């Protein structure tokens, strides 16, 4: 399973040359390459029978990782007051690191999470990043919110799920104030658009059964023209004009978080029944920018979040976990005109176990790279990209037919009300056939038998998350299944 | 020492109001006391919407102890317009908050919204600033799309001039001159020669931007942002890739590349050979690429050992 997937401390280690040309990128570049392999060199091959001797172990330090954690539910220190507009991040961060991690928290305590998080929760819609009495709502906190409500939450009365369902209107009415008419959304009330929003709002959307037509018109061509002549994607694209732009004008580079957000918006609204819709990417592209940021071994295998700048571990989940959705886009594009791992998996994990946890003996956590503090962001996005490596995730044909067998349109929460009269589905056959569509496709990723590749040992082995969710499926599929009545 | 809010006579007739997170929330952080003090005085002004002077500089307190606060920045733009405050003035204090690395996803959106609702009619003093501000960090990404969004903006209302384009691809050929590794000034030299809706697509255009971009390659051959850009140029303009070859062989054991390659460039380089398997794709020779596509994943580039050779699955 790995022939083609060699590991790093196999292959030669080089710097990038130089061409007797230097410049700041290169003087950063090479630093980092110092840094990071005197690290592997002092650290035993993870792929080894017996530990080699005076060198330190890789093994994933799972008990101290969740030490590191456990400070979320006491307190963290004054000078991460810069984070009290993402509140509902830090709980994200946690909860979804603990899954992977295999820790379970005790029901008082998932009791608290819910209780804060609802505390969040504004009447006329959307969560913010603090208590509703001192913040407004953000499409990135409602994200955030509602997946670690998938998390911590529970169907029975004082599970949280009731009062999202509660508040579906409420939350889809707060997501059309959001629209513009060129198909991108304002992350809040005067705030910026990019297609962070986009994915946050459509994920949330998919999950609570508040998707329409209404919602959904241009916001395939915002996020199709986001892509650069790299083949990744920038944050956001610029309509010029003479809702029926002339043009539209990606606006800065391509980057890993931007190419996440908008290869799972895609893949999102690929599930969706409209005439000609989504407008189309180039899957190929994306895949090629995808494969060309995992770096060399003299980074650890690591990738980048754009091209001439340094590797870094949270890039493991932005563009690691993006790979399996561009694989599924490009496998459908050839079988439309009508297998060996798509990036080294064993590399990436061996990034991950060597150069992207704490040192030893100390605080736990992981982290961007060596000299860089862990934290609550780095965990969870390491964890969540080493995961990925660590099981192979496909979308599954078969597996959404299953799914379409058993889904029962009968079932299901009051249809939503649209902002405009003409803004919802045409008929029941045509809502319901779009119900059926999303969740099925919502519950399609697979982890395929047999193709596991656990780098140094079975206790190094985390929990499965999945594509485009960034949720264990253990969470998904009830939390789903909830929304539209579903068992 | 600080004074407290409560003792303050210009706020005596205001009742502070508490954050409501519940009796026991998960992940609270240690406020400070004068944090936690202007917050308790943002929310009974934010819940009475009072538009004053004194709410202004509160929301200015706030937002120096916290940039990344949206809601406050959010009341802070309402109360600017509201009270048809000197949109210039807080142009500069954003020019401060920068010089003291106050930055924010929300900060570079006030300054957008600034910009916005001024409309100067010629930008190029906003324009020159942020050439400057980009000294500190010559890749920051907020900063690359805001000038996206300032020209973008800016030449939907006509009012950016042919001379401005001009010296704005003479700053870009300076940022490259200076560290031609810098992906981001690639970019952006391709919104003002390729993508943006007002550049020219003719013979000679075209020329002229296959020799900058091949001697860029012959200056930094292993230079990953100028093989992507040539990648793109090609493909965006259905041009072929067998005619410039001869430019690209050297690489793989108009201008061409230096008779002894500069020092510390071992070959082959990965990307040329990329080039010369696509190119063996366009004349219909399956066979040549697969083989090309094969030493890639089994010599050349092993870190993507899997990617290669699905390529080569394709060809076979
Ligand atoms: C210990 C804080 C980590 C800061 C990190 C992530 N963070 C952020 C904050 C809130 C929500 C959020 O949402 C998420 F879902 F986590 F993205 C992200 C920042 O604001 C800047 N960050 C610096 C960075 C570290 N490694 C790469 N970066 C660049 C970067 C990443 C993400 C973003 Cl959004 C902006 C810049
Ligand atoms: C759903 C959601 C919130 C997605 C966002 C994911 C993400 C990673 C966004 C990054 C945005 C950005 C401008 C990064 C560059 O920062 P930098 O210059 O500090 O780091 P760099 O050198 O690695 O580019
Ligand atoms: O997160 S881990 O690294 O797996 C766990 C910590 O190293 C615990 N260290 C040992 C605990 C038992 C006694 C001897 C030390
Ligand atoms: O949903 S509603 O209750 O009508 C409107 C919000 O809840 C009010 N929350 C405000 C956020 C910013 C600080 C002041 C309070
Ligand atoms: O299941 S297997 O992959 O065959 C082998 C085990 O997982 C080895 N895990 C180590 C055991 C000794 C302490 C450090 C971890
Ligand atoms: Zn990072």
């Amino acid at each position: 399973a790995t022939e083609f997937t060699p590991s790093v401390y196999s292959l030669v280690s080089k710097p990038l040359p130089s061409n007797s040309r230097p410049s700041a990128t290169l003087d950063e570049q090479a630093e980092t390459e110092d840094l990071i392999s005197q690290l592997f060199d002092l650290t035993a091959d993870p792929n080894a029978l017996v530990s080699e001797h005076g060198k330190r172990y890789s093994g994933l330090r799972k008990q101290e990782h969740t030490q590191f954690l456990a400070s979320s539910f006491f307190q963290l220190p004054g000078k991460f007051v810069s984070l009290d507009a993402s509140r509902p991040w830090l709980v994200f961060w946690t909860v979804h690191s603990l899954d992977l991690l295999g820790v379970a928290l005790d029901q008082g305590t998932k009791d608290r999470v819910v209780s804060t998080l609802l505390h969040f929760l504004s009447p006329k819609g959307g969560f913010g990043g603090g208590p509703a009495n001192s913040q407004i709502p953000h499409l990135l906190p409602t994200y955030a919110s509602v997946c670690s409500l998938a998390i911590a939450g529970n169907d029975s009365s004082t599970g949280g799920w009731k009062d999202l369902a509660a508040a579906r209107q409420s939350i889809y009415e707060f997501f059309m104030r959001c629209k513009r008419p060129d198909g991108g959304f304002v992350v809040c009330e005067g705030g910026e658009v990019d297609v962070r929003g986009t994915y946050c709002l459509l994920v949330v959307a998919t999950l609570l059964d508040i998707i329409t037509p209404e919602l959904l018109h241009n916001v395939d061509k915002f996020v199709s023209a986001c892509q650069t002549y790299e083949g990744g994607f920038a944050c956001a694209s610029f309509p010029f004009p003479s809702s029926e732009p002339s043009c539209r004008v990606s606006m800065a580079e391509a980057h890993g978080g931007y190419t996440s957000c908008s290869l799972n918006s895609h893949f999102l609204l690929t599930s969706v029944p409209l005439p000609s819709f989504p407008l189309s990417i180039d899957a190929n592209a994306a895949l090629r920018w995808t494969v060309l940021q995992q770096g060399e071994p003299i980074e650890g295998g690591g990738f980048r979040g754009r091209t001439n700048k340094l590797v870094d571990g949270c890039y493991s989940w932005w563009v690691g976990g993006g790979a399996p959705v561009a694989e599924e886009l490009v496998r459908r594009e050839k079988s439309r005109k009508v297998i060996p791992p798509i990036f080294n998996r064993v590399a990436l994990q061996e990034f991950t176990l060597v150069a992207a946890q704490q040192d030893p003996g100390s605080t736990g956590g992981l982290r961007d790279k060596p000299g860089k503090r862990p934290d609550q962001y780095h965990t969870c996005n390491n964890l969540s990209g080493l995961s990925i490596a660590q099981h192979k995730m496909s979308h599954s044909p078969s597996t959404v037919s299953s799914n379409r067998l058993k889904f029962d349109a009968s079932k299901g929460l009051p249809a939503v009300k649209p902002v405009a009269p003409g803004g919802g589905w045409k008929n029941e056959d045509e809502r319901q056939n779009a119900r059926r569509e999303i969740w099925a496709n919502a519950l399609g990723w697979i982890e395929e038998e047999g193709g596991e590749i656990i780098v140094g040992g079975k206790d190094n082995r985390i929990n499965t998350t999945t594509p485009v969710f960034n949720i264990l499926g253990l969470r998904l599929k009830p939390f789903i299944n909830y929304f539209y009545c579903q068992e | 020492t600080y004074i407290p809010m409560s003792q303050r006579r210009s706020w005596a007739d205001v009742k502070p109001i508490m954050q409501d997170d519940g009796p026991n929330p998960v992940v609270p952080i240690m406020y400070s006391e004068e944090y936690k003090d202007a917050m308790d005085y943002f929310r009974a002004i934010a819940a009475k919407e009072e538009k004053s002077e004194r709410a202004l500089e509160l929301t200015e307190i706030i937002v120096r102890m916290n940039p990344a606060h949206y809601t406050v920045w959010q009341y802070r733009f309402s109360l600017l317009t509201s009270l048809n405050k000197s949109l210039e003035d807080e142009l500069r204090l954003m020019n401060e908050f920068a010089v003291q690395n106050l930055k924010s996803y929300q900060v570079w959106h006030h300054r957008l919204l600034l910009l916005d609702r001024i409309s100067p009619q010629d930008p190029v003093s906003e324009i020159e600033y942020i050439h400057g501000s980009l000294l500190p960090d010559p890749k920051n990404y907020h900063t690359w799309a805001y000038l996206h969004w300032l020209y973008s903006h800016f030449s939907t209302l006509g009012r950016i001039s042919e001379a401005q384009w001009g010296s704005e691809l003479d700053w870009c050929n300076e940022m490259l001159r200076v560290d031609g590794r810098n992906n981001s000034a690639w970019g952006w030299r391709w919104y003002l020669r390729v993508s943006r809706p007002g550049a020219e697509t003719s013979s000679r255009s075209l020329q002229d931007e296959l020799i900058y971009i091949l001697k860029s390659i012959h200056l930094i051959p292993h230079n990953v942002s100028a093989w992507n850009y040539l990648r793109g140029f090609l493909k965006h303009f259905s041009l072929p890739l067998v005619p410039i070859l001869p430019a690209i062989l050297p690489y793989t054991a108009f201008p061409m590349p230096s008779d002894p390659l500069p020092e510390d460039t071992p070959l082959p380089v990965p990307l040329a050979l990329e080039y010369l398997a696509d190119s063996f794709i366009e004349q219909n020779r399956v066979d040549d690429a697969a083989k090309v596509f094969e030493k890639l994943s089994s010599e050349y580039d092993q870190m993507r050992a899997g990617y290669w050779e699905f390529r080569r699955r394709e060809c076979a």
